[PDB]
């Protein structure tokens, strides 16, 4: 039976016979119904079955221009009020070729197919078109199996189906639309390598989003239109799915392409983005036909996405090769950064200095966890582009070239902040002065600090395995810098308080591999999240001495490789991560520091304890273990003052401008009552406000303090 | 088959070694471009432009004769 | 007042009769002025309500200048000097469909519309402008919402009811109709930034 | 084509037989030309019977297709690969049917 778009074809010739008020349904109505507009946009028109197959229709278009208009006048009601079986035998008569394309019901050409019998101007110059086979011929010769039922423009587009969802950038290549690619070359060649196998030509590309996985396809196709596509491969061209709404459940449409491209004679390729569809319920789609062994197909993913369906399946695996896409090098970035460098600055009507370009690639490489310098650099760039180009655009211009700095800096400032660190000194002088920097926090443990400052350089220069943590287990008490130190650490290192990340073993006696994010069975993402939020980071564990067989055993991986697996299966870099461990074990021996005990002696004395509490392997990834020992007034009162230093931070700083007085006795009193042997004046610290702030807040309440009015005890 | 590919790959198109040379060619040739584009005392024509033009002259030779094996 | 878009053609139609310096403005003139070239950038060719309504202009592209070259030549000042109320009515006559099709000003269809009598090939073989037959037909095809207000853009379904689902505030902007938000450019700083 | 087929089956030959295979006379035993065959070919196969094989659908049948498929003919068609070495292995698998 007819297509609904044949009905829509019918609609037009009728709508013609409606608007142009033809009193009956005649042979020649359906050409205007056929022709969309003078375009070949109708499968009947020019690229059509007709012109190329046997004779040009544009002629029989050019002439029927009148035939359309030679219809007589009507009055309002009667126009085309009849089905006109003279024409309307095609209601039955069109059933000729409907199935013979291996189909269901009648189509545009196919109703027309019976029209060469029915609808035609068969005359001295016979206007009847492609004659015996030629229609059916060209019905097959153009697409063919051109329609099924009612769905999609009846003999849509110049050809048939696909081309709606068929997307080819070899065009855009040969159209120049495509970005040149870099450095995925033999990677492509490996993808290319995928392609020869009678067993599996079908790749899958594992790796981070935004890495270029689709942009990969460029060079794929680019080298294809370069005819770096090899012999077998040359015949194919670019095609890949642009996921269409099915518009009940129309995957038949998406089934449509399948044999279509299958019939299409290997002229193209199939690439598939990411969800290679696992529906929660459509399940096998194309999969068996996909499993047939024709139908070249490309996969791409990152780990867990790959881990989604195929782990069930394995047939994808059975039907594919998975191929990791390595996050490209910074210079891979830097290089292909320059690729659209001219572009985006011209996109943004500006100029660039590679100075920034590398600089972001330098800097930003660390600082966007989620997105990828494989893009984010550029993403910074467009970002870098605009606002300054905006500072050009409506008015805020002479700056056209990207500044190095602000384009990173200000944007980094836009991105995060505290440029001054991110501004100049990179990787290095921080180190030399790190200790003397860190010497701020609490004196003593300086060696450890040095060792830290050492180990962080062990953490650098890649001498120590660039895949490996920085392994730090600390001894002391509350107040002692397991208490503290991390605060400085990333604040020094990552310039943050929160790259420091809190973990308590007391929480974890048994199963926390459960809440580590186990394999979903209810989402334990925390640890993962902790990095998955925060990749360049500092890892504080608490009660580490009580670390239980569970938590410690992943500590091993944490100890290992500078990488962290998940329960969902993702592994996650620990290398750029810093690990921090509360250990109070030798608290005895720590307490013995009353004797100001020979450290190593008491360390050795301690060691056995910790040596007991931990298998060596643990101990033997540990990059150091140190006490946080006895405190000197020298230390103390300064450390005291340290908070006293920063009192202002909101107060005299971001609020009050309060002009500070302290009596040294009080400054000592601080130590005096306040310093706790075991816990320090860290308890008094909590107290401080009481004896300090409220004491002032009192005056604040009073107003005996006006700004700078200050009286203390 | 993968080997059969890898050969064909090489055999499929220009022998990796050829395209490897094609590759490294493409590497700096675009790099050297952007360098002098701006007024510089450091990244300008001084350093890498002289570096590349020799560095490009290093492996440029074998290509067409080693392509002449295809000829 | 006439539609600018219409008047854009109209004065260009006055310009049309000026280039060949026609003696008079007469029905078959703007049949050339309606069309820069067959592009739907000139709608009166194909996108015209007639090619879809009645008379396709493809070969009917042929005859328009054929007349305006065969007009008796004139000199500059008498060119576009006259409405020639035979044509000069089209000024007013364009206001006839604005009622049947429900419009207010005089638009590209209307300037076109009025012409539907003699602007043509009117003969035994008449390649011409049907009177109500092409437009009221296809002035719904085109558009369907003829009213464009005192100030408006192309009056032929600009994007298919683009102003009937989304207000333009740049109206009210250009109209100055909303209290400009404040401390908001740093937001905008994002926006424009967000854009490019 | 209206039987929606690449090949011409035993319903299709009879389909043409609807004229000279008939008694079309004063008392007409014709053969129903279009109406009855089609929808009863909509009963019996469909497009489902593309064609290109041996032929099987006599009496109550004309199915064993779609999911039903065989590679034996395909092997006689040589559609597939000569195996090795699982012979006596197959000898078992064979002898299982016994
Ligand atoms: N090698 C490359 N050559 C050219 N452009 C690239 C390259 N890598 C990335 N891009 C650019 O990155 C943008 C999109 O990145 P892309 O989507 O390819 O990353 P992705 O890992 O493929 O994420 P997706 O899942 O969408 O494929 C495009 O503008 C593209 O031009
Ligand atoms: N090494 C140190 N570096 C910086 N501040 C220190 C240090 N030692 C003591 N302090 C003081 O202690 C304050 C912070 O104490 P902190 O929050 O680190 O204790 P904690 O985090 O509760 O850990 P714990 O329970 O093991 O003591 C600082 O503001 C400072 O005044």
């Amino acid at each position: 039976q007819f297509t609904e778009r044949a009905l829509t074809i019918l609609t037009l010739a009728q709508k013609l016979a409606s608007d142009h008020q033809h009193p009956q349904l005649q042979p020649i109505h359906i050409l205007a119904a056929f022709i969309e507009t003078p375009e070949d946009g109708s499968v009947p028109y020019l690229q059509n079955l007709i012109e190329k197959g046997r004779y040009d229709y544009d002629l029989f278009k050019k002439v029927v221009n009148r035939n359309l208009v030679r219809i007589p006048q009507q009055q309002p009601a009667p126009a085309e009020i009849t089905p006109s079986y003279a024409l309307g035998k095609v209601l039955q008569d069109a059933a000729k070729i409907q199935k013979q394309q291996k189909d269901s019901f009648i189509a545009q050409d196919h109703i027309l197919f019976a029209l060469f019998n029915d609808s035609s101007i068969q005359q001295i110059f016979k206007e009847a078109q492609v004659d015996i086979e030629a229609i059916k011929q060209q019905a097959l010769e153009l697409r063919g199996n051109t329609r099924i039922d009612s769905r999609g423009a009846d003999t849509n587009t110049p050809l048939e189906y696909l081309s709606k969802y068929a997307i080819d950038m070899t065009e855009q290549a040969r159209q120049g639309k495509l970005d040149p690619v870099i450095g995925r070359e033999e990677e492509i060649r490996s993808t290319i390598r995928v392609l020869a196998r009678r067993i599996k030509s079908n790749p899958c590309l594992i790796g981070e989003p935004g890495i270029g996985k689709t942009a990969i396809i460029e060079g794929v196709a680019q080298r294809i239109i370069d005819d770096d596509v090899p012999t077998i491969l040359q015949g194919a061209k670019l095609f890949s799915l642009d996921l269409a709404a099915l518009t009940g459940d129309f995957e038949e449409r998406f089934k449509g392409v399948l044999k279509e491209i299958e019939e299409s004679k290997t002229l193209i390729v199939l690439f598939i983005d990411e969800i290679h569809m696992l529906m929660g319920n459509a399940a096998n789609i194309l999969k068996p036909a996909l499993s047939r062994g024709q139908l070249k197909v490309i996969g791409a993913t990152t780990n867990n996405e790959y881990r989604s369906i195929v782990e069930k399946d394995g047939a994808f695996e059975r039907r594919f090769q998975k191929i990791e896409v390595a996050e490209p090098s910074v210079r891979q970035t830097v290089a292909i950064l320059r690729g659209l460098q001219p572009k985006y600055e011209i996109h943004h009507g500006v100029r660039i200095l590679d100075s920034a370009l590398v600089t972001a690639a330098q800097l930003a490489k660390r600082y966007l966890p989620y997105r990828r310098l494989p893009d984010s650099a550029l993403d910074l760039v467009d970002i870098s582009c605009a606002g300054v180009a905006v500072a050009r655009d409506s008015k805020p211009s002479m700056i056209q070239n990207v500044v190095d700095s602000d384009t990173i800096s200000e944007t980094a400032a836009r991105l995060t902040g505290i440029p001054v660190k991110k501004l100049s000194e990179s990787e290095n002088e921080k180190l030399i002065h790190m200790e003397r920097d860190l010497s701020s926090e609490v004196v003593g443990q300086m060696d450890a600090i040095k060792a830290v400052s050492n180990a962080v350089r062990l953490s650098r220069s890649g001498l120590a395995n660039p895949r490996q943590p920085a392994s730090f287990l600390f001894l002391g008490l509350s107040g002692s810098g397991k208490t503290e130190l991390a605060k400085k650490v990333a604040g020094f290192l990552f310039n943050d308080e929160d790259m420091m990340i809190r973990v308590d073993c007391s929480e974890l006696s048994e199963k926390y591999a459960v809440s580590k994010l186990l394999g979903t069975t209810d989402e334990g993402g925390f640890l993962t999240n902790q990095l998955q939020y925060k990749p360049y980071s500092v890892l504080l564990f608490d009660e580490v001495e009580k670390a239980h067989p569970d938590v410690l055993t992943v500590m091993l991986q944490m100890l290992d490789d500078g990488r962290i697996t998940s329960g969902q299966g993702k592994t996650i870099d620990c290398s750029n991560c810093i690990v921090i461990m509360t250990s109070n074990l030798g608290a005895e021996f720590i307490n013995s520091q009353q004797g100001s005990k020979i450290q190593e002696s008491t360390k050795n004395l301690v060691m056995g304890a910790v040596r007991q509490h931990f298998r060596p392997e643990f101990l033997n990834r540990i990059s150091s273990i140190v006490i946080f020992n006895k405190l000197s007034r020298k230390a103390i009162h300064k450390i005291v003052d340290i908070r006293l230093k920063e009192i202002e931070e909101r107060f005299e700083q971001n609020d009050k401008h309060y002009k500070l007085n302290l009596t040294q006795e009080a400054k000592d009193f601080l130590a005096k009552y306040g310093y706790s042997d075991d816990m320090g004046a860290r308890p008094l610290n909590r107290l401080i406000q009481n004896e300090i702030l409220n004491k002032l807040a009192l005056r604040i309440l009073k107003n005996e303090i006006k700004d700078k009015e200050t009286v203390n005890v | 088959d993968i080997s059969c590919a890898g050969v064909a790959v090489a055999r499929d198109s220009k022998p990796e070694e050829l395209d490897s040379k094609e590759r490294q060619l493409q590497l700096i040739q675009v790099e050297i471009k952007a360098l002098e584009r701006d007024e510089d005392a450091d990244s300008t024509t001084k350093d890498r432009l002289k570096l590349a033009r020799q560095k490009e002259a290093s492996l440029q030779e074998e290509l067409e004769p080693l392509r002449q094996r295809y000829n």
